[PDB]
RNA sequence: UGCCUGGCGGCCGUAGCGCGGUGGUCCCACCUGACCCCAUGCCGAACUCAGAAGUGAAACGCCGUAGCGCCGAUGGUAGUGUGGGGUCUCCCCAUGCGAGAGUAGGGAACUGCCAGGCAU
RNA sequence: CUCCUCCUAAAGAGUAACGGAGGAGCACGAAGGUUGGCUAAUCCUGGUCGGACAUCAGGAGGUUAGUGCAAUGGCAUAAGCCAGCUUGACUGCGAGCGUGACGGCGCGAGCAGGUGCGAAAGCAGGUCAUAGUGAUCCGGUGGUUCUGAAUGGAAGGGCCAU
RNA sequence: CCCGACUUACCAACCCGAUGCAAACUGCGAAUACCGGAGAAUGUUAUCACGGGAGACACACGGCGGGUGCUAACGUCCGU
RNA sequence: CGCGGGGUGGAGCAGCCUGGUAGCUCGUCGGGCUUACAACCCGAAGGUCGUCGGUUCAAAUCCGGCCCCCGCAACCA
RNA sequence: AAAGUA
């Protein structure tokens, strides 16, 4: 479960989410898992995808995470009405369309695209098979 | 529960007063700042709070002079 | 709030003072400037005075 | 560096004689020699000048770098200066010292007339 | 002055010989001998500091400078702006007498003594020596010592390096070991 | 008229660093002494004074050199004022404005006043 | 619950919430004026006690320091550091301007008188700036070419300082 | 005993290269908006000042930019 | 959950306020008295202060979180 | 004055 180790400041206003994402390339690996849609990862997810892509590979070749959850979301606890902001619950990444979320290399194409199919079966986001380009 | 938040200064009113190619008279006002953001040329004066002010009357102008490229404000004559 | 208030008072004997404050604790000695005095329109001595 | 030094010595009032306006009266001294210069308000233009590399004073003096060199060159370059009419004039002693050699040219040139 | 006319005389010209240099101006010099005392007990007793100061002035024949600290160091015991030490800067005539009583008579003088490290040059051609017990000079009476000091002496040298630094140290005989 | 140097400016990295070379008649610098004018919270180091034996070593100036800094299009992309639209958390269309980054490339400053030296 | 700094605040000003974060209710006759001078942190190497860290020397570095106290905006011509002399932390005024519903609050050249520092040009009407605060009434103290219930005084009142 | 000599399941600060994120980051930086000047056309002076008379100081929804809330509410609090 | 108060040698309790190594009683250990034990007498040791961060030249101490404990309060329909 | 136990 990914969290930054310290911040400076406890919480953060709701923002938005427009744009296209920057780091849309695979820039590590051979493989990557891309993002099609917009949204927001958990650190909870981003875990859960990972466990499924490297069980998948039996923990061999090399995994990237190009996406790291350092927004906290703050919610108010059951039966409260104001008061001020409620309490970090969890951690986000904010995602854009073209985000490249995960690398792979050393393995077979096959293998990767088998891998990488298991992961985005736990993420909330349209996602798509991506290989490295020379230029 | 409460929050220990909640606190707040009234706003100081600073910012540029008089803009480039406006006609001042002498003692005006150009701008109000926090320390030298812009810095006093010819015919202005920088008060005790780093207000520029005209010292003659005549035209606002803004120029970058100098070595760090720094900004100024003086008064052409008119 | 340690600085207590204090009179300056004048040496031309017009009656004129100032008024300002001071450290009693750190600085007991009496405090003693050349002012201007606007009765006799000269600086002259002024000495420190209880406020009143 | 010394004349780095030097320079942010003069700095502050070469920049306060710029917003007055004034004429300067710049003197520059090296363990050889000493110069003068009378610059007009644009910081620019020389209106007279006066050294100790000039023949015609240096002709008359036994050593160029000491304080009867120093006297000379305050004495022609007011004199110069009272010839084309300038009178008034501020004193840029340019981060030198106001002392020795640049006080006896000063005392020179405010002794033949210039005004400061 | 004996040894300033003697490096003048006959030092340049070996130097000059060694290194090969172009230039007289480039023969490293003898710029100043500086002597300092660490006295990090005057915080409990400033007398202590005034002594200290005494012995340099006696060794020395100038004046010292107290100095101070930096900074607060909570380790020592000291605050900013706390005199904790003394100083003396030697050049021209004083510094060639300096150099001539320490090399001729305090350095054998220092007990036990086998010849002074080489190694002890800071990569640009400046030497730094410890001397433990400030008895060894003869202007510092045995007799009337109420606690032993020691110093630390450099000599700062224009040469470049410690091959130069080492070679016009050993041109007026410095006991090297 | 040209070359070199000093002082005061304009300008404020295309102008600054680095690396290599080079200059002492003059100028500059280091430099030589200091009882003195003046000075060191010690030190003639600095400041100051009196000088001119030595050296361009350092510094400085000049020349060369892209290893850097710096400058930098065209095109596209992002954003966006107004009007319209959709599957409306976000976008698209018409019109107008149009970056930042990156690319090609540029690039080892230019210049005014006065003074001095040399050649002419 | 009043005051200051940042963000929210949509590149002029202003802008709400029991929105997100921190501070004030002082300090200083020098920590104020001015003249002259100066430049940081951190690290590496060498050096008696001395060590991770004291003082010394050299190098790298270039403000990563500093600022009486929050934060922001500033600061090398320093507003940062040191020293000499000092009281401009002056009195009367004030072109003009900023900011407020108002009461108010702020910036200000320049004029008169007297002053400090500087050879001089000049600078100085507190402090790098922005918090450090409390209307009116009622009274207290000093001053005063004002008033003084028949008149001279006095009481009380006004005005100025507090 | 002082030393030391190797090795790392190793952890690795600094620096170098590559990849992202920021309301309280900025070596860049728009569109708009705002201040000022000039010019034409248009507009029943639409502007400013002073004076007589008020009402009003519970707002709502919709668009856009946001805080809060769950990018919940025919929710709540600002800007337009 | 809200408001307070706390956490320091093996046990109970001071010091905290207000920045510069922290103590008392019982207990423990060694010795002594006793035939032996207890009581008694002499001597000695034992904690960087609940856990982390921040401020600071320096933190048991000040500030901010986190864990455990105690006491109040958690209500009108 | 204070002397418990095996
Ligand atoms: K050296
Ligand atoms: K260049
Ligand atoms: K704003
Ligand atoms: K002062
Ligand atoms: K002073
Ligand atoms: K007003
Ligand atoms: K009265
Ligand atoms: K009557
Ligand atoms: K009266
Ligand atoms: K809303
Ligand atoms: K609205
Ligand atoms: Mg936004
Ligand atoms: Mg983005
Ligand atoms: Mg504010
Ligand atoms: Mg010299
Ligand atoms: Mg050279
Ligand atoms: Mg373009
Ligand atoms: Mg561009
Ligand atoms: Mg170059
Ligand atoms: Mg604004
Ligand atoms: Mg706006
Ligand atoms: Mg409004
Ligand atoms: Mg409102
Ligand atoms: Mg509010
Ligand atoms: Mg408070
Ligand atoms: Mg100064
Ligand atoms: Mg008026
Ligand atoms: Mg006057
Ligand atoms: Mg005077
Ligand atoms: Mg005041
Ligand atoms: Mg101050
Ligand atoms: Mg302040
Ligand atoms: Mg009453
Ligand atoms: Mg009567
Ligand atoms: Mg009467
Ligand atoms: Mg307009
Ligand atoms: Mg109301
Ligand atoms: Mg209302
Ligand atoms: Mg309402
Ligand atoms: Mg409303
Ligand atoms: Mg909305
Ligand atoms: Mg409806
Ligand atoms: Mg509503
Ligand atoms: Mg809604
Ligand atoms: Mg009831
Ligand atoms: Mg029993």
């Amino acid at each position: 479960m990914l969290q930054p180790k310290r911040t400076k400041f406890r919480k953060m206003h709701k923002g938005r989410n427009r744009g296209l994402a920057q780091g849309t390339d695979v820039s590590f690996g051979s493989f990557g898992l891309k993002a099609v849609g917009r949204g927001r990862l958990t650190a909870r997810q981003i875990e859960a995808a990972r466990r499924a892509m490297t069980r998948a590979v039996k923990r061999q070749g090399k995994i990237w995470i190009r996406v790291f959850p350092d927004k906290p979301i703050t919610e108010k606890p059951l039966a409260v009405r104001g008061k001020g902001k409620g309490n970090v619950e969890y951690w986000v990444a904010l995602i854009q369309p073209g985000k490249v979320l995960y690398e792979m290399d050393g393995v077979p194409e096959e293998l990767a695209r088998e891998a990488f199919k298991l992961a985005a079966a736990k993420l909330p986001i349209k996602t798509t098979f991506v290989t490295k380009t020379v230029m | 529960g409460s929050t220990r938040n909640g606190r707040d200064s009234e706003a100081k009113r600073l910012g540029v007063k008089r803009f480039g190619g406006e006609s001042v008279l002498a003692g005006s006002i150009i701008v109000r700042q926090r320390g030298t953001k812009f810095h006093a040329g010819a015919n202005v004066g920088c008060g005790r709070d780093h207000t520029l002010f005209a010292k003659a009357d005549g035209k606002v102008k803004f120029e970058v002079k100098g070595p760090k490229n720094r900004k100024f404000i003086s008064i052409e004559a008119e | 709030g340690i600085r207590e208030k204090i009179k300056l008072v004048s040496s031309a004997g017009t009656g004129h003072f100032y008024t300002t404050t001071k450290n009693k604790r750190t600085k007991p000695e009496k405090l003693e400037l050349k002012k201007f005095d606007p009765v006799v329109r000269q600086h002259v001595i002024y000495k420190e005075a209880k406020i009143k | 560096d010394k004349k780095s030094a030097r320079i942010r010595r003069a700095t502050r009032a070469r920049r306060k004689l710029q917003e007055l306006g004034a004429t300067r009266l710049v003197v520059h001294r090296t363990p050889r020699h000493i110069y003068a210069q009378v610059i007009a308000p644009n910081g620019s233009e020389v209106l007279v000048a006066a050294s100790t590399v000039e023949k015609a004073i240096a002709e008359q003096l036994k050593y160029t770098g000491n304080k009867d060199a120093a006297a000379a060159v305050g004495k022609a370059v007011a004199e110069r200066a009272l010839e084309k009419g300038i009178k008034d004039v501020s004193f840029d002693r340019s981060g030198f010292q106001y002392h020795g050699r640049v006080q006896a040219l000063a005392d020179a040139a405010r002794e033949a007339g210039l005004q400061f | 002055a004996k040894l300033h006319d003697y490096y003048k005389d006959e030092v340049v010209k070996k130097l000059m010989t060694e290194f090969n240099y172009n230039s007289v101006m480039q023969v490293p010099r003898v710029e100043k001998i500086t002597l300092n005392m660490g006295v990090g007990e005057a915080i409990a007793d400033k007398k202590l500091l005034d002594n200290a100061a005494a012995d340099l002035a006696a060794i020395s024949g100038q004046k010292p400078l107290i100095t101070k600290a930096r900074k607060s160091v909570a380790g020592f015991k000291i605050r900013q702006g706390y005199p904790i030490g003394c100083k003396v800067t030697l050049r021209g005539e004083r510094m060639w007498e300096f150099f001539e009583r320490l090399i001729t008579i305090a350095v054998p003088r220092i007990r036990d003594f086998r010849g002074l490290s080489a190694k002890s040059f800071d990569g640009r051609g400046n030497y730094s020596m410890g001397v433990r017990e400030q008895i060894i000079f003869p202007e510092i009476d045995y007799d009337k010592v109420d606690r032993v000091r020691g110093l630390d002496i450099t000599i700062t040298t224009t040469a470049k390096s410690d091959e130069e630094g080492r070679a016009l140290l050993a041109a007026f005989d410095f006991p090297f070991r």
